[PDB]
C-alpha cells in the first residue's frame, strides 16, 4: 500500500488481523506497521488552492 | 387505494346570500427555501493523478 501522507499516532483500536483502514469515502487513513504492532493515522499532506 | 383529492364542500351559492366573517385567526406558517450550497473546489491534476 503506497501513497503520500502525514503519519501520526492514532487512538483507533484495530482488530489484530486487520492491517489497513478506510474512511467513509473508502480512502486509506490508518495502517498498522508490520514491524511494531502500532496503528499510524495517515492524514493527507496539507494541499490547498493558492 | 385510489387517492382522494380532498373532502367534499358544496358552497351554498345563491344570488342574494353572502358570507361575511365575524372573527379571524392570526396564522403563522413557515416556508423553507435553500439559499446556498457547499462551495467545493478540485485540484483536477491531483484528483486524476495524485
Ligand atoms: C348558509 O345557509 C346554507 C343553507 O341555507 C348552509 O348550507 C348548508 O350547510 C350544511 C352544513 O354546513 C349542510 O349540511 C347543508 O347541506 C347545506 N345546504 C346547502 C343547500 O348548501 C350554509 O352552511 C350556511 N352558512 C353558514 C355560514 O351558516
Ligand atoms: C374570536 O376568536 C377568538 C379565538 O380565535 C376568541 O377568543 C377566545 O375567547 C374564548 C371566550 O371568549 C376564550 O375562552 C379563549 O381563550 C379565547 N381564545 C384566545 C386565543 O384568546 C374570541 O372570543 C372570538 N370573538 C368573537 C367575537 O367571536
Ligand atoms: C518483529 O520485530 C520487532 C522488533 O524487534 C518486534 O517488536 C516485534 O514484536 C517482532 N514481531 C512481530 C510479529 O512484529
Amino acid at each position: 500500500l503506497t501513497g503520500t501522507g502525514v503519519l501520526t499516532e492514532s487512538n483507533k483500536k484495530f482488530l489484530p488481523f486487520q492491517q489497513f483502514g478506510r474512511d467513509i469515502a473508502d480512502t486509506t487513513d490508518a495502517v498498522r506497521d508490520p514491524q511494531t504492532l502500532e496503528i499510524l493515522d495517515i492524514t493527507p499532506c496539507s494541499f490547498g488552492g493558492v | 387505494y385510489t387517492m382522494s383529492l380532498g373532502v367534499e364542500n358544496s358552497v351554498a351559492y345563491s344570488n342574494n346570500s353572502i358570507a361575511i366573517p365575524t372573527n379571524f385567526t392570526i396564522s403563522v406558517t413557515t416556508e423553507i427555501l435553500p439559499v446556498s450550497m457547499t462551495k467545493t473546489s478540485v485540484d483536477c491534476t491531483m484528483y486524476i493523478c495524485g
